[PDB]
């Protein structure tokens, strides 16, 4: 015989509590390393992009000496 | 009365009680899958809305209702039973 | 945006450490061992051998003989140079 519905509010709203903090705790950690993730493929991608710049640079000039070593 | 509730709460914080049911309420959820069912919910909106686009706030917003559906009914029947438990002891 | 960002910060970590002049000058030695050099110049005289000296301009020259300098390019090399990047990148910061 349950006299009050009072124990039945707390059981409630600590599960409610226990249960809103671990979602908040998992999105927070989920998203962290999403990020740090893709913050190493930007890394990786950004030094392709700047290895793929450094050798057409270094290369154009390259093809400019060869050129006129040739001549005559 | 939020008085009683007030002066119950108190009561599960100060003797330990709150932080103990707590750790197990968590550990239970974790042992059903629950929070792996969270998880891939989480990997599932990042890659739907973008990390270019996505906050901490718009994840729990999408996954909090699911979480709160899938929240088996067995360990909220425990958990009921531990409080009256524990306010037929104190009180 | 951010992608440019990191691009130029990357590029500049290259310029102030000196680093860009050791990437150079290892390009060139890579150039020179896998024969880069000696096939690009025979190529250069065949074209010249068909448009002859005179009617030849190096702007022209320039034009025929790109395509094939930057398909003699080894991928190796390439891959070798993006190596020294991403380690130089992990001993500075």
């Amino acid at each position: 015989l349950v006299l009050s519905e009072l124990s039945q509010g707390l059981a409630v709203e600590l599960m409610e509590r226990v249960m809103m903090e671990f979602v908040r705790e998992t999105c927070s950690q989920e998203l962290k390393n999403a990020v740090e993730t893709d913050q190493r493929v930007r890394v990786a991608r950004c030094c392709e992009d700047v290895c793929a710049h450094l050798v057409d640079l270094f290369l154009v000039e390259e093809i400019f000496q060869t050129a006129k070593e040739t001549l005559q | 009365d939020a008085q009683m509730r007030a002066a119950i709460n108190q009561k599960l914080i100060e003797t330990g009680e709150r932080e103990r049911l707590k750790e197990l309420l968590r550990a239970k959820l974790i042992e059903c899958g629950w929070k792996d069912q969270l998880k891939a919910h989480c990997k599932e909106v990042i890659k739907e809305k973008g990390l270019e686009h996505v906050t901490v706030d718009d994840l729990v917003a999408e996954i909090t209702p699911k979480g709160r559906a899938l929240v088996p009914d067995s360990v909220k029947k425990e958990l009921l039973q531990r409080i009256r438990t524990f306010l037929a002891q104190h009180a």
